[PDB]
């Protein structure tokens, strides 16, 4: 991502499958996927910066919060 | 000071349960001294304004450096737009 | 002239026989204290079960006196941890009381597992971003 | 006086006297060697400026200087086998190699880009160079040691040093690896870097101007910081730290002392830098408890 | 025989001994006790040891 | 001109201030009087020499030491042995080794008392009472100790000059059993030669 | 300018009771 | 003797338990006849002390000699700075 | 010891084990060390004249009294 900016833009990737490259959880709301280390890494980042990461498919949001889940 | 005493008449102006202090500064020397100068801001105002007792269980404090800006305008040091210190509450009832 | 330096303000004798008894009080407690630590020295940190980790050195300057559920959740929170609660929470409540100034999140979870004891127990999951509160299996 | 090149190197042998000062100047080769040799000197260059080359032994000192004039000579090479060393000094632009030079005490005085190599186990208590030159020592043992920097050299220490006094006045750049002091006293004028490893019983800093102090890794049971306009220090202390930042300065402490004071005057910064993600990150006491 | 770290650079370390036993270790060396060293760390002052134990600065 | 948190630990300048004050009353006054050059040089003269003899009585020992006497702190001279008795009731926050940045004239004053001595060798003792534990006692003043003894250092003190050590309960030059002695034994002692 | 802290323990008796609370709570998390 | 009497005055103005004189005096002869005398001194002032009643339970008497001088200035004899009597004591609540 | 002149300032090394030259118990508060009969002399000598000894290691102040001990 590009965290500083001025709106911390960016876009994370999700797997719903737990590939052993993407196995770290990340709880959308009720909806949960899966991504790599540096994903998990920065979306962290992002929480304690405490800034909204909906989940967006095809540019439609589904569900508001997102929080590390285990790795 | 005397600013740092206006706001803690302010704060004191209201019951609640839990302020926030957070610092933010245009980037200078590197991003761990960035976060070790806000963290240690927001140590020293929320020092201030719990010894200016407040009505307030608990005063959190962070730092985050340069992580979350409000303006594209980041030219200048401190007198940067989006160095600054937050104060964040909710009303109790 | 002569003087000498502590010049305070007029004190109550109120406050005086409270000073008087905290004393002996706080001694008392000095040598209860001292007596456990001899009698069977501790072996174990908290710090095993409360590992600290980056966001749990945010600082608080907390004032609570009331159960202790609420302000494990509130550290959490800002923490940015999930918090999650496991065992049967007892009718008698979890009271604490924590009174610091300007000391980190892991350091209020450490002291807040000690005050709580034998009553509940307090254990953080860095990698989870988890905070977990659990009451003792008493009853 | 005519040019040295156009004629091959040969081989030569010279009988000096034993001697304890070595002073070179110009620009050739210097090795320095120890064995059961009596103090030898063989100097292999082209048969032209083996006689405008000047060995001369006066009052234990080795004078291997400019002779006749110098029209050009920096291909040759002075190999020195000798069982006593006590001083050596270099000017010139010219490449000094030693290595197993046993000693109690001695002094190294290099000029003007002397590349100086030393592979041995080197007690010395005094240090200096005029600038622009490399130093690379490589075992070092003392129990006292001085450097005072003039210039803009480049100088690193291997070994161990009880080093007591530092003192920086121009662009220089020093390292040592492992020192074990009771009370060091560090005074860097212009944009000096200093870098030093080890323990030490009682570190007092004075940073002026544009002056670096990576004093990381050396752990100071009590520390004495100042630092002025536009200087970087960073400390290590472990049981006492005292610190002034006088404007537009930095100090950042590594280590969290027992006890620690610090002062800003007019925009100096005094910062904790740790990594806040260490398993064991003690946290400040009723005693640590400093708010800038 | 337990070991505290009297001083560490990038590169190498330096330890102290129980009663006072100097040693100098690289990144891959020996020591008693702990065997084969394979890991010192700088910014946060531990040595890794292939017994399974760290050794630290001591309080 | 004075900047209340220490003065950045530079100069101070109280001579020059009252003097050039004074000679700006005293032109003025002799501007008004006469309107002429002769009598403004008169009397910024006048003015220089009042702000001169104010200046020598304001910065003379006796003053320094009755001024510390205002404040809360107290002198002590027996043969050649100078001693500073600080509270760390008023002087200090509270059990913490931070200074008392309000109490900043006091501070102040202690500096340029001790700047009249400068080769004396200053120790700086701290004492607590007998209220906690033996090692909360020793490691507080300690604490508190270091934090003056720093103090002094930046404000333009060598560092060999200074010693700061600290003792508990130590030496008591009052009963604690009873509160005000319990509350005259919270001091720092600066002594120097 | 900077003011003291309201809860200033400022009173002769008032700072011994401060000290021994802090006493007594350092005990307890002792214990 | 009347200077004996201002100071037993001023000790009968407070209440104590403990009393010390002690005498110091410059060099004179030997460590022992310095001793012998800043004792002899000491009993003197305390008898005169003592009979002027002071309420005083004790009163400790000593003389070092010439240990302890209090100034670096040791020219002179009994006009010495550092040749003098000490009575110390602390008041009793 | 200089005992006189003004400050009476001085210095006695402290051997931690009982050496048989060394022998003579010192208590610095808690800290216990052993000296010499010499050094047990003056170190009595200065504590009748009523002056604190405190112990440092390496200039650092570490316990307030000394009182002499079994010889």
């Amino acid at each position: 991502c590009d965290l500083t900016k001025f709106r911390w833009d960016c876009d994370l990737p999700v797997q719903v499958k737990p590939s052993p490259a993407s196995s770290l959880l990340v709880y959308c709301g009720s909806s949960y996927g899966y991504i790599t280390k540096q994903q998990y890494d920065i979306l962290a980042r992002y929480q304690r910066a405490s800034v909204n990461m909906v989940l967006d498919i095809n540019g439609e949001y589904i569900d508001s919060p997102c929080i590390g889940a285990e790795r | 000071y005397s600013l740092l005493n206006e706001i803690a008449a302010f704060l004191k102006q209201f019951r609640k349960i839990a302020i926030t202090v957070t610092s933010y500064s245009s980037k200078y020397v590197s991003v761990k001294r960035e976060r070790a100068l806000t963290l240690a801001r927001s140590r020293v105002v929320s020092e201030y304004l719990w010894s200016q007792g407040v009505d307030s269980r608990i005063i959190f404090t962070q730092g985050l450096g340069s992580d979350k800006p409000i303006t594209s305008y980041t030219l200048g040091g401190d007198r940067s737009p989006n160095a600054r210190v937050e104060i964040t509450f909710r009303r109790a009832v | 002239k002569f003087k000498k330096p502590p010049i305070n303000n007029p004190s109550d004798d109120a406050t005086i026989k409270l000073a008087e008894a905290a004393v002996s009080v706080s001694d008392s407690m000095l040598e209860m204290a001292k007596v456990e630590k001899v009698i069977t020295p501790p072996s174990k940190d908290n710090t095993l079960t409360i590992p600290n980790a980056y966001n749990l050195q945010a600082r608080a300057s907390v004032d609570w006196s009331g159960p202790i559920e609420e302000l494990t959740a509130r550290i959490a929170k800002a923490a940015h941890f999930r918090f999650r609660v496991l065992g049967k929470s007892p009718s008698v409540p979890v009271l604490i009381s924590i009174s610091t100034k300007d000391e980190s999140l892991a350091e209020i979870l450490r002291d807040i597992d000690y005050q709580a004891g034998k009553k509940a127990s307090i254990h953080v999951y860095p990698n989870s971003q988890v905070v977990e509160l659990r009451y003792a299996k008493i009853y | 006086e005519v040019k040295k090149q156009g004629t091959s190197s040969t081989r030569q042998f010279r009988q000096v006297s034993s001697f304890n000062q070595i002073v070179v100047q110009g620009r050739l080769n210097v090795n320095l060697h120890t064995g059961y040799n009596k103090p030898e000197v063989m100097l292999r260059g082209d048969p032209r400026d083996l006689v405008q080359v000047r060995t001369i032994v006066k009052q234990n000192t080795l004078y291997v200087s400019l002779g006749q004039g110098y029209p050009d000579y920096g291909a040759v090479t002075v190999d020195i086998k000798t069982k006593f060393l006590n001083r050596f000094r270099y000017e010139g632009a010219g490449v000094v190699t030693g290595n197993n030079l046993r000693t109690s005490y001695l002094d190294l005085y290099l000029a003007n880009e002397g590349t100086t190599r030393l592979a041995g186990n080197i007690g010395l208590q005094k240090l200096e160079a005029v600038g622009n030159g490399v130093t690379q020592i490589n075992g070092v043992s003392s129990r006292n040691l001085q450097i005072v920097l003039k210039g803009d050299p480049k100088v690193l220490i291997s070994g161990f040093v009880n080093l007591r006094q530092l003192d920086m006045y121009g662009k220089g750049t020093l390292s040592l690896y492992w020192i074990k002091s009771d009370t060091l006293t560090i005074r860097a004028k212009k944009a000096a870097k200093i870098q030093l490893a080890g323990i030490v019983n009682r570190l007092d800093v004075e940073l002026w101007d544009f002056a670096q102090f990576k004093g990381k890794y050396l752990r100071a049971q009590r520390s004495f910081v100042k630092t002025h306009d536009k200087s970087v220090a960073e400390i290590s202390a472990v049981n006492h730290q005292s610190s002034l930042a006088t404007d537009a300065s930095d100090i950042y402490y590594y280590n969290l002392s027992k006890t620690r004071a610090d002062f800003m005057a007019f925009n100096g910064s005094v910062l904790d830098m740790r990594e806040w993600g260490q398993s064991d990150l003690k946290d400040f006491d009723r005693y640590n408890k400093q708010f800038p | 025989i337990i070991y505290y770290i009297q001083a560490v650079i990038p590169g190498r370390a330096w330890l102290i001994g129980s009663n006072g036993s100097t040693l100098t270790v690289r990144e891959g060396s020996k020591i008693p006790g702990y065997g084969m060293v394979k890991l010192i760390d700088s910014l946060q002052g531990r040595i890794l040891t292939s017994s399974g134990q760290v050794i630290k600065f001591s309080q | 001109c004075f900047h209340p948190p220490y003065n950045n630990f530079q100069p101070d300048r109280r001579a020059v201030k009252r003097v050039g004050v004074d000679t700006g009353i005293g032109a003025v006054a002799g501007a008004i009087a006469s309107g002429t050059a002769s009598g403004t040089l008169i009397g910024a003269a006048a003015g220089g020499t009042v702000g001169l003899v104010a200046s020598i009585y304001r910065d003379s020992k006796r003053k320094i030491i009755r001024d510390l006497q205002k404040q809360d702190i107290q002198y002590v001279e027996y043969g050649d042995t100078r001693t500073l008795i600080i509270p760390t009731d008023k002087y200090f926050m509270f059990s913490s080794p931070r200074l008392n940045e309000i109490c900043y004239p006091g501070l102040n004053n202690v500096i340029r008392l001790l700047n009249f001595y400068p080769q004396s060798t200053i120790y700086v003792a701290g004492f607590t009472d007998n209220v906690g534990s033996r090692s909360h006692k020793r490691k507080l003043s300690q604490a508190q100790a270091e934090t003056m003894m720093t103090f002094l250092w930046a404000n333009g003190i060598a560092a060999k000059r200074l010693k700061a050590e600290g003792y508990g309960d130590k030496n008591a030059i009052s009963d604690n059993a009873i509160i005000h002695g319990s509350a005259q034994n919270r001091r720092i002692e600066i002594q120097w030669f």
